[PDB]
């Protein structure tokens, strides 16, 4: 019965005019569990110098020239 | 020198590091703290996979460290940061172009505008060029530039 | 225009360099940019439509397109949004109306399915279902023509259990009986006293046995059937060790040498807490724990432990009953449990976060106390961190050297802490301590009490040393070495939550304890009490407790310099990251789960006999398709519809349509597909 739908897919895969060849195949496989997205349990919110003076100096004493 | 010099009289602390070029009319920080017993007074080590980055303390090694000997404190009268590449303020411990401002910067080279245009790129902050941190607020050269 | 941080593209560009990747429909593509709330550039945001709307065909895009861009123009784009076509907002005049989409996408119309994207790659909004809980599910036995042939040592029970066992005996069999006492003492033949906890008298008792000529062929230990003692001091936690889990290494040490087949079976009493049952006498699950490494480190020696309960039942079934059952028939499961005269084994449920929460945020308060052991470990600085920063939490660390003599690779990740916390408004004290006393705990508990107004919050228990060691080389101390964290620990902490109201309690184990392990006796035994006491605190006290057994850390380091240890992974034990794990807590802890595994494979096979046993795995058939077609009519959407109506209702499974777009498919010269091609395809997929 595996073949089998494989065929039937084949002949629907013929509805379509638009195409003149194909090919298809299958496969088995094992299912690893789908995660979650932190939006669906989280809240929103979680989600989410150099520079040194050396003291003023007063210049205005004593000579300025 | 100090330990050659000692039995002459010579005390220990007299060394006094010094950071001075000609646009700013000589020295702008003082060290004080270089001792002859203690050689990492006044002396910072690193670890040289850290100067990228945050520098990381290390310890005395022949092959792994680097040591930076602290020139000190701006000095009375003037102001000093460091900016990264694109001429914003660094963090404490991060290495950049050492820029400093203050009364002692010169008129402007005679003669000479886009000289000037590199030098004090914007508000008079006068670029060096030289590289260096500023940790503790006390100013620690590394390295000149292209020297 | 649309700049880049080092450059600027123009969009006209963009769009039509991704029209070239297939599957993506011709002009029906947009670009744009935003500087998040980093500020630190401008990235790109790129909207498009494919000739199918299907994740699979979609993702199969997305991926070509990112790389194609880093590929043609030199960067690669932040996210790629996949917009129907019915929906792709165009002007009159063939403008595409791309502010909109924009604006339209910030309100979230494409959420739906960026979310449905991330689900598929395990994005890090992945969050990945690996949880689980221990459930007790009746299992029955089948009939057993066979009976037992051999001569049967037993530590027999004060309760009368072992006078039952005895009158089954058949008549060629010689049952020898051992009393525990000072020191060894043969009143008979078959009749001895021996000091539990001295291993010597536990080789002797063999030796002189295998000189009478009774060949040992099954070994009964009833030596924890108990009845129940309401107090639990730390006193009588290591007092019940000796008569016990101890007691079970020397047995299984002494008759090992010997090398010969035997049959253990060890019989409790509380000591699995199941629904529906009043008491839980936690102390013996040390026993049924240590065990799990026998069947690994030494096959000839079969065992399987029993649990009863004494809560009264009239011989409904009456425990001598199950007991020979159990004996004559084919040891199949470890550990069982008959409470009602129905006998429970354990299986594993997962937890699904999302219909279980309870809750929307941690449960941790604001400014609350909080005790912590071993934060300084990998995973506790992860919770000092959070407590700290996250909410700003007056925190005492207990550890049991003295500050100056801890090592400098903690002095440091504590004075980050310290100084992570005066920016952050909490607190963090250190204190020397000895975690197993039961007053000096509720002494410095007090003293932080008062300090700040506030009434201890919370205990984090992951204090935990680990000593990989084989029940061969197994010293007595070996195990009081290890229970001192994980059992005595335990007890003194929780006898000050015991003394207030609804205190959080974390701890950590490991899923190790599931299956068994070789040369983690030491582990398992521990960790499968630290696993059972969450269930003793919600049972006897206010306290609140979650406990996370762990597969595996990557603090073991990923090369370890054994990656056969990853060898473990494939048979279901995925290694978790500090990140991944963290959010895992969180996750859980708004789920009032009690104790929960983490990181488990429900694909692998070991995993998945723990949660089913006997159904076989789930199988989901995936079709590949490939194109070829006369003119240009987009037939995806046609075709997709067409072949998943052919499998309605037809296939009995689960199944999927994978589609390809025309520009795959291959011939071979002299007129063939080219196959070689396809199978290619699939497999790189
Ligand atoms: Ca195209």
């Amino acid at each position: 019965s595996m073949d089998a739908i494989l065929q039937d897919v084949k002949t629907t895969i013929l509805q379509t005019n638009e195409i003149e060849r194909f090919a298809v195949f299958s496969r088995e496989k094992t299912i690893r569990p789908r995660p979650y997205h932190l939006s669906h349990l989280f809240l929103d919110k979680h989600i989410e110098p150099a520079l040194s003076y050396g003291g003023d100096l007063d210049v205005t004493q004593g000579a300025q020239t | 020198f100090l330990h050659l010099l000692a039995p002459h009289g010579l005390k220990g602390d007299v060394i006094r590091p010094a950071f001075g070029m000609s646009e700013i009319s000589s020295a702008v920080v003082f060290s004080f703290a270089i001792e002859r017993g203690d050689e990492n007074s006044g002396v910072l080590t690193f670890e040289e996979t850290s100067l990228t980055e945050q520098l990381r303390p290390a310890e005395a090694r022949e092959t792994g460290t680097v040591s930076f000997t602290e020139l000190g404190k701006p000095i009375p009268g003037i102001t000093i940061r460091i900016v990264n590449h694109q001429h914003e303020l660094l963090p404490e411990d991060h290495i950049g172009r050492v820029q400093i401002k203050g009364p002692t910067t010169m008129k402007g080279y005679y003669r000479n505008d886009e000289a000037n245009q590199e030098v004090f790129q914007a508000d008079g902050w006068f670029h060096t060029g030289d590289l260096g941190f500023l940790h503790e607020g006390r100013l620690t050269l590394t390295g000149r530039e292209k020297d | 225009m649309i700049i880049i941080n080092g450059k600027n593209y123009h969009n006209y560009e963009i769009e039509a360099i991704a029209e070239e990747v297939p599957g993506v429909e011709t002009s029906f593509v947009a670009a744009c940019s935003v500087r998040m709330e980093a500020s630190a550039s401008d990235e790109l945001i790129l909207f498009f439509t494919p000739k199918l709307y299907e994740p699979a065909y979609i993702m199969r895009a997305s991926q070509h397109i990112k790389s194609h861009i880093a590929t043609k123009m030199g960067l690669s784009a932040s996210r790629i949004i996949p917009v129907q076509k019915h929906a792709f907002p165009k002007t009159s005049s063939g403008k595409i109306e791309r502010a909109q989409l924009k604006t339209r996408w910030q309100e979230g119309e494409f959420d739906e399915m960026i979310m449905e994207m991330d689900m598929r790659l395990e994005n890090e909004h992945t969050l990945p279902n690996w949880s689980y809980q221990k459930k007790w599910i009746p299992a029955p036995l089948d009939a057993a023509d066979k009976q037992i042939v051999g001569d049967v040592v037993i530590f027999a029970d004060p309760l009368g259990l072992a006078d039952q066992l005895k009158s089954f005996a058949n008549s060629e069999q010689t049952y020898i009986t051992v009393e525990p006492g000072q020191a060894f003492k043969q009143l008979t033949h078959t009749h001895f006293i021996i000091h539990p906890n001295r291993p010597s008298d536990y080789e002797q008792l063999f030796e002189t046995l295998r000189s009478y000529g009774v060949s040992v062929k099954h070994i009964i230990h009833l030596w924890n059937y108990t009845n129940q003692e309401d107090k639990l001091y730390v006193s009588k936690a290591k007092q019940a060790q000796k008569t016990g889990s101890m007691s079970a290494l020397f047995l299984t040490k002494a008759i090992s040498v010997y090398e010969e087949q035997v049959a253990i079976t060890f019989v409790s009493t509380h000591a699995m807490n199941v629904p529906e049952d009043h008491i839980h006498d936690v102390e013996k699950a040390t026993t049924a724990g240590l065990m799990t490494a026998v069947q690994h480190e030494w096959p000839f020696i079969k065992v399987q432990c029993l649990d009863f309960s004494l809560a009264e039942s009239v011989s409904s079934h009456s425990h001598a009953m199950a007991m020979m059952a159990e004996l004559t028939h084919d040891q199949d499961c470890h550990v069982a449990a008959y409470r009602q005269g129905v006998r429970y084994i354990p299986f594993l449920a997962p937890l699904h976060l999302e219909k279980e929460q309870k809750r929307k945020e941690p449960p941790f308060e604001s400014s609350g106390l909080y005790v912590i052991t071993g934060g300084l470990g990998g995973i506790g600085r992860l919770v000092s961190e959070q407590l700290l920063t996250s909410y700003q939490a007056h925190l005492v660390l207990l550890g049991r050297k003295e500050r100056e003599a801890l090592s400098s690779d903690q002095q440091e990740t504590l004075s980050l802490l310290e100084k992570q916390a005066k920016v952050h408004g909490g607190k963090v004290l250190y204190e020397k301590a000895d975690i197993t006393a039961e007053k000096e705990v509720e002494a410095i508990i007090s003293r932080h009490e008062v300090a700040g107004n506030r009434r201890l919050d919370g205990i984090i228990h992951f204090a935990g040393i680990i000593q990989e060691e084989l029940l061969a080389d197994m010293t007595s101390v070996s195990l009081n070495d290890m229970y001192e964290a994980k059992v005595y620990g335990t007890i003194a902490l929780h006898e000050a939550a015991s003394k207030r109201r609804n205190v959080l309690f974390l701890s950590s184990s490991s899923a190790r304890t599931l299956k068994g392990g070789m040369t983690v006796g030491a582990y398992c035994a521990a960790n499968e009490f630290v696993e059972q006491f969450a269930h003793y605190q919600k049972l006897t006290s206010t306290v609140k407790p979650y406990c996370f057994s762990f597969s595996m850390w990557d603090e073991i380091g990923m090369s370890e310099g054994s990656m056969i240890k990853g060898m473990l992974k494939e048979r279901g034990y995925l290694p978790i990251s500090k990140q991944a794990g963290f959010q895992t807590m969180l996750a859980c802890l708004m789920t009032d789960a009690p104790l929960i595994y983490t990181g488990l494979d429900r694909s692998k096979k070991e995993i998945h006999e723990m949660i089913h046993a006997d159904a076989e795995m789930q199988t989901e058939q995936t079709f590949y398709v490939f194109f070829k077609t006369d003119q240009t009519k987009a037939v995806e959407e046609r075709l997709y519809q067409s072949i998943h109506t052919c499998l309605q209702s037809r296939l009995s499974g689960e199944y999927a349509v994978h589609l390809f777009p025309e520009e795959y498919w291959k011939e071979t010269e002299d007129g063939s597909p080219d196959e070689a091609y396809f199978h290619e395809l699939i497999e790189e997929s």
